[PDB]
């Protein structure tokens, strides 16, 4: 049932609410439909993060900060990753040059580019989309 | 069961590397700290204890015997030292101290 | 990011429909003049709301200053479920761009209002 | 004389010390490590560590060195450091300097 | 007080009457020889009871050996309720007086013998 | 109901079960007779531990091992101290000058006089005797 792909990270009650205006934030409610993603997979590898039915479309600003809401420029797409420790990895491709993979605040917000690297443990991101099994 | 506790002097190390880690990862190289790297450290979690937060020049010259401008692990790990020395030390010829 | 910690205690007013954030005071705070001290003053602000908008006392070079402010969220209680409120320490060194050493905000539609909420808030410092 | 209120990272710098103040208040002076302080505190703290406990002899020579015999207040703090670095270097300093 | 960890599935005999202490092996043990690592064997003990004693087998230089020793814990289980059985550690490096490098207890009363009492037991170094 | 008094330190689950042959450990049990002694103030400040009904009375070795058994010794008296952490604390006077007042190992047993200062924090025993309210 391919629908709202909820995503968040760091351990504590937190999603990912997106809004039109652009300012998403780790909102830890599900009342309000605003927690909600189309996470899938784009190309092989590429998975894209749009806030269709819900939100708007991600288009980080230069991997450092996170935002979307005008287009879904290619700063969203990323490599889709796993980790072994129960977590979803996205490596940002249009940054990955400088080994910059899309990290968020779960206190705070999508925008650690700077901090994208080993070091923060917030690039884990556990997913709980409504897969097809 | 898991996540068993090591002693006290592999707690201290580790808290400090991951710290150091979290910085030594921002630019190229996850292990060099490059100037501003170096000067993101003592600008955010160090107002106190060297409170100099306009010559990190001096300190990084100080640091960085070679003068390559990357505080390799072994070289960065110096300021530690000069930070392990500065709580007792400060300033132990006029202030006084505390 | 860290900026030490801030004890407050939130009440709210069912009367004329204000949130009363009555905040104790804020610990640990990072410097900016020069000196190992910052002229910290917290600035409430809100989400796209903005209704609302107040300035502290300068508190001159003090990284752990005492004061009790208090902050009226202008906002039925009804309403403060869509209402994200963000708590941003200001520096006033005077002298350059004074930077937000730090701040903190909590998701009022999480903060049942039952009575009062007092807790030790963690500061961070979030450059935003 | 001692410490009201510190940081996050003061903490785990403490806990250390407080092994150390636990340690070096055994003959005279808890404000100098004495060598039935020290023996001690190898052979107890650092059993794995620092495998060299019997030869903790050369250490001390190596640490003291105004050679007063009292393992000052940095002069000791030296240990640590070595312990610190040996997670990461396993045998590999040498060096040789007047 | 530190020595390390040892992995242990103790399962009770109810037709000869012995507990069996089937330990899988120790971690992270201390050292004792000049270099980096020691002969450590576990000593089976027990509290005034004594009425049990064996030697494993020496582990030459090694501070994560395994092994799984069988140790038959001469006492019926009825009995066990005052027996507090004792593991130490001691090493063998052959050349000063072996140390006792650590060791580890539990009181078998508070040991609910209900099938197998498997743990990552934690070992510390007892300087006895 | 001055009787039977409980002592230990360290939280988790463990008593001070005192034997006649001195061999005194941290049983974390309250079925048999024998975690119980009789601690009173003897003198102004001086409280002393003997657990005459149950086990024997306590004779520190020099501090540094805690023990009993033989006689109560000098080394048994202890200055009554109490700390704001819901713990007791007792000097062991008789070896005051060096700083040093009674410690014991909940996973061990009592005998940490060379240990016994700001940093064990075993030094603080919760008491749970039977007083008269």
């Amino acid at each position: 049932y391919k629908k709202p792909k909820l995503l968040y990270c760091s351990n504590g009650g937190h999603f990912l609410r997106i809004l039109p205006d652009g300012t998403v934030d780790g909102t830890r409610d599900r009342s309000d439909q605003h927690i909600q993603l189309q996470l899938s997979a784009e190309s092989v590898g590429e998975v894209y993060i749009k806030s269709t039915e819900t939100g708007q479309y991600l288009a980080m600003d230069t991997d450092g900060l996170l935002y979307g809401s005008q287009t879904p420029n290619e700063e969203c797409l990323f490599l889709e990753r796993l980790e072994e420790n129960h977590y979803n990895t996205y490596i940002s491709k249009k940054h990955a040059e400088k080994n910059w993979f899309v990290g968020l605040k779960k206190n705070g917000s999508c925008k650690r580019g700077p901090r994208t690297h080993y070091g923060q443990k917030a690039i884990l991101f556990l997913p709980l989309p409504v897969s097809s099994d | 069961m898991a996540a068993e506790p090591l002693t006290e002097l592999e707690e201290s190390i580790e808290t400090v590397v991951t710290t150091f880690f979290t910085f030594a990862r921002q630019e190229g190289r996850k292990d060099s700290l490059s100037v501003n790297e170096f000067k993101e450290l003592v600008t955010q979690q160090l107002p106190h204890l060297l409170k100099d937060v306009g010559s990190l020049d001096e300190k990084m010259k100080s640091l960085d015997v070679n003068q390559d401008s990357e505080l390799k692990f072994n070289e960065y790990w110096r300021l530690i030292g000069e930070l392990a020395k500065e709580i007792r030390k400060k300033k132990d010829l006029k202030i006084r101290x505390x | 990011e860290k900026l030490g910690k801030l004890q407050y205690s939130l009440d709210y007013d069912f009367q004329n429909n204000q949130l009363l954030v009555g905040i104790i005071q804020a610990a640990e705070l990072p410097a900016l003049d020069m000196g190992g001290t910052s002229d910290p003053y917290v600035k409430v602000f809100l989400l796209p709301d903005k209704k609302k908008k107040f300035e502290t006392k300068v508190h001159r070079k003090t990284l752990n200053p005492v004061f009790n402010e208090q902050f009226t969220f202008k906002v039925p209680y009804s309403e403060l479920g869509g209402k994200t409120l963000v708590m941003a320490v200001y520096d006033f060194d005077r002298f350059s761009k004074h930077d937000i050493i730090g701040e903190f905000k909590v998701p009022m539609n999480t903060v049942d209002f039952g009575h009062v909420t007092e807790e030790w808030r963690d500061l961070q410092s979030a450059e935003k």
